[PDB]
């Protein structure tokens, strides 16, 4: 985004757009930093391709 | 629980827990055999057309 208004309350402004979007499935990026290097390697995963 | 088990096995913590592993296996084997003289009386009929 680009930042709009003051950014003396920017976070507040921010979290109530996104109070549904985080919550509705698991982010990608953080869940492959606990695997195992041989768990990546398997279609558990499916974030492979 | 059957949930919560599913996290400790993906994150490589063993439980306090134990296995042990079962499965079955087929071999292709070369065999001989071996009869004395009269083994075994054979009777064979008259064939039907």
């Amino acid at each position: 985004a680009a930042p709009a208004g003051p950014a003396a309350d920017m976070q507040q402004l921010f979290l109530n757009a996104w109070g549904q979007r985080l919550a509705h499935g698991r982010v990608r990026w953080v869940a492959e930093g606990q695997m195992t290097p041989e768990q990546f390697m398997q279609p558990d995963n499916a974030n492979l391709a | 629980s059957p949930v919560a088990l599913h996290h400790q096995l993906k994150t490589g913590l063993h439980p306090g827990f134990g296995f042990t592993v079962v499965r079955q296996d087929r071999f292709v084997t070369e065999n001989v055999l071996f009869s004395e003289r009269a083994s075994e009386a054979y009777f064979l009929g008259q064939l039907q057309v």
